């Protein structure tokens, strides 16, 4: 859903603490001023992806004090007030299974901007959506919240898939063991198997390799005698240093633009998945869709959203 | 439905007339191109490390072999400027083509036909959509059905009469505390419980919370008459 | 020590904050280096000791102000750094000077960070507050309870795409 926000300064990065070196940057015009807006636009898009996905409603829906689910145990997906940070039992494993590094790069001139939406408020989004679906069914996003018994909510969900509601009331006792047992398998798979979250891990590692490599370019000479600005400034003459500084700036500009170009491309791929996450929220979670294998194999019934670092996890119930 | 709808159009006209920022998404397109073009133009004034940014000035001052050195700096720099512009435009081309495909999708689902998708055509149950032309884009007016007022009633999963649980054929069971009625979920329209409005499944010992009542059989009075 | 200075040590010129380091470098070890191959720490040729090099000039400068037709009041926000130079408050985004802190939560107007947003309100001045997530609506739930809409309204939504 959201990509790590990184704001790079082409003024400090290109020429570290150098007045003469920075003077040559003005001859290039907006190249520095232009790259600053390119990275700023990506940071703004990161906030719009969380607002159009995480929170689909303007109101907060909380569960009642007395919880009667009709034989189903939602305690796994429900938030736990006992913890210092409110989150569902499933979200706890996601935060730990998904991983100073920034201190080294933060001093190089690359600043990591904090997200406008904290992970704490994000967890309350899934708590409101998950709570409204249980009590309000699917009608909380289409208008005024409708209070409906959860036992009668799944009765119609079977009608949309071509199954008479008469099977739910009679077999609802056996569904409690199959539904509850299915939720337990998810908690054991994420804790024991750490490869299920590799989808989100590849996003963080994608930016890590891009940040570390961009910082390693300063160590490269880029055709210059040395990769240090103070070394060339204290040795070669101002006119001669400019010739070597030209290869340093020209080499760093190609490396800086290459990073910005990759971020814009990577940002587009993230936006493509952001729309899917926002689409699965309403169609899978919020509502019910007759489409097949969009919400997961089998006839779709209900979806339970879950918050995850730099992403989101969906729990879909299929028939 | 004629008063609410006709009154809605008046609100759309007043909203669009009073609020000029609703189209900002389209103004951003014009602003982005204006900034990209203005930038691409202003880069020509930069010397790109050369003694001067004018080519005739370099040719009218430096010797033929010296002028080539300075002209190479201008070309090399000006070429990179186009690479930045073309690259940026190709990126924005992917953003507009995505929105254009979305617009074509909405026109098919929301406008031409009626879409049952959730919040794709806008909040509420989608009725229909009327497209409207806008500069460098399109506007969609989505007519939807939104329930307004709600009232709380007593419900039961099934009715027990002859010993076999009775389920609704359509709608849900509701009661004000006296008699049990069957009604639609989108509106409250009292209807008597009948053999035509319900079907027989299971027994009364299975359904949890089943209530007892008399299911009206239209055939009883017809045989009496 | 404990100050940003321009230091020349053993021929190495650079600017940074000098502080006592807990790292113990071997005798033959002169200057250390981090992952980026920037100087991690220095050693004084006279009195042998290891000093941690902390670079200077941290944090950004941002202006929080309402529209021009609203008022000329401005609130300076320093992102990524605490309050140093210097209604002086601190947030997770950084030092925010020129904005009052209101415990009451409102709808986000000017976003700042860490769930904090600013707005110009009531003798009016820029105020900072925690972003409100919306009013709490508790839906009564009971096995025998149901809600049937008694009224409807026809709505017209305006959507725009380029």
């Amino acid at each position: 859903v959201s990509m790590t926000k990184t704001s790079v300064d082409c003024t400090m990065y290109i020429c570290g603490d150098s007045t003469e070196c920075s003077n040559l940057l003005l001859q290039y015009g907006s190249f520095c001023t232009q790259l600053n807006r390119a990275l700023t636009g990506i940071a703004v898009e990161q906030d719009k992806n969380t607002q159009e996905v995480f929170a689909q409603v303007k109101q907060i829906y909380k569960t009642p004090p007395i919880k009667d689910f009709g034989g189903f145990n939602f305690s796994q997906i429900l938030p736990d007030p006992s913890k210092p940070s409110k989150r569902s039992f499933i979200e706890d494993l996601l935060f730990n299974k998904v991983t100073d590094l920034i201190c080294a790069q933060k001093f190089n001139g690359l600043t990591v901007l904090p997200p406008l939406l904290t992970d704490e408020m994000i967890a309350q989004y899934t708590s409101a959506l998950l709570a409204g679906t249980i009590t309000s069914g699917w009608t909380f996003g289409a208008g005024a919240a409708l209070q409906i018994p959860f036992a009668m909510q799944m009765a119609y969900r079977f009608n949309g898939i071509g199954v008479t509601q008469n099977v739910l009331y009679e077999n609802q006792k056996l569904i409690a063991n199959q539904f509850n047992s299915a939720i337990g398998k998810i908690q054991d798979s994420l804790s024991s198997t750490a490869s299920a979250l590799g989808k989100l891990q590849d996003v963080v590692n994608q930016n890590a390799q891009a940040l570390n490599t961009l910082v390693k370019q300063l160590s490269s000479n880029f055709g210059a005698i040395s990769s240090v600005l103070n070394d060339i400034l204290s040795r070669l003459d101002p006119p001669e240093a400019e010739v070597q500084i030209d290869r340093l700036i020209t080499g760093r500009l190609q490396s800086l633009q290459t990073y910005v170009t990759q971020q814009l491309i990577r940002a587009a791929e993230i936006r493509a998945s952001a729309n899917l996450a926002a689409t699965k929220m309403s169609e899978c979670v919020l509502g019910q869709s007759k489409r097949v294998d969009f919400c997961g194999k089998g006839y779709h019934l209900m979806s339970f959203p879950q918050s995850a670092p730099h992403g989101v996890v969906f729990l879909h119930v299929t028939y | 439905i004629a008063n609410q709808f006709n009154s809605a159009i008046g609100k759309i006209q007043d909203s669009l007339s009073s609020t000029a920022s609703a189209l900002g998404k389209l103004q951003d397109v014009v602003n982005q191109n204006a900034q990209a073009l203005n930038t691409l133009v202003k880069q020509l004034s930069s010397n790109f490390g050369a003694i001067s940014s004018v080519l005739n000035d370099i040719l009218s001052r430096l010797d033929p072999p010296e002028a080539e050195v300075q002209i190479d700096r201008l070309i090399t720099g000006r070429l990179q400027s186009l690479q930045t512009y073309v690259t940026q435009q190709l990126i924005r081309a992917a953003e507009i083509r995505a929105s254009a495909n979305l617009a074509a999708t909405k026109m098919s689902e929301c406008v031409l036909g009626q879409s049952k998708r959730v919040d794709f055509c806008g909040k509420g149950y989608h009725l229909m959509s009327f497209p409207q032309s806008a500069p460098h884009g399109v506007v969609f007016l989505h007519v939807t059905y939104v329930p307004a007022q709600e009232k709380n009633f007593t419900t039961a999963p099934a009715i027990c009469h002859d010993g076999k649980a009775h389920f609704p054929r359509e709608g849900v069971f509701v009661s004000n505390g006296t008699h049990w009625f069957v009604t639609q979920r989108n509106f409250y329209e009292p209807q008597i419980i009948t053999t035509d409005n319900t079907f027989v499944s299971g027994n009364c010992d299975v359904v949890i919370g089943i209530v007892n009542n008399t299911v009206y059989d239209p055939l009883q009075p017809e045989l009496d008459s | 020590k404990n100050k940003c200075v321009n230091f020349n040590f053993n021929g190495l010129t650079g600017t940074g904050v000098l502080t006592e380091s807990n790292k113990k470098f071997l005798p033959f070890q002169q200057f250390g280096r981090d992952i980026a191959d920037t100087t991690d720490a220095v050693r004084d040729p006279q009195t042998l000791e290891i000093l941690d090099i902390t670079p200077c000039s941290f944090g950004g400068v941002s202006v929080i102000t309402p529209g021009t037709n609203t008022s000329n009041q401005v609130a300076v926000l320093y992102q990524g750094v605490n309050c140093t130079e210097v209604n002086v408050f601190q947030t997770r985004a950084g030092c925010l000077i020129g904005a009052e802190h209101v415990n009451n939560s409102y709808e986000c107007d000017i976003p700042i960070g860490a769930g904090i947003c600013a707005s110009y309100q009531t003798s009016q001045s820029i105020i900072a507050y925690t972003m409100s997530l919306g009013a709490e609506n508790s839906v009564a739930y009971s096995n025998n309870s149901i809600a049937i809409p008694t009224n409807f309204t026809i709505s017209v939504t305006t959507e725009i795409l380029p």
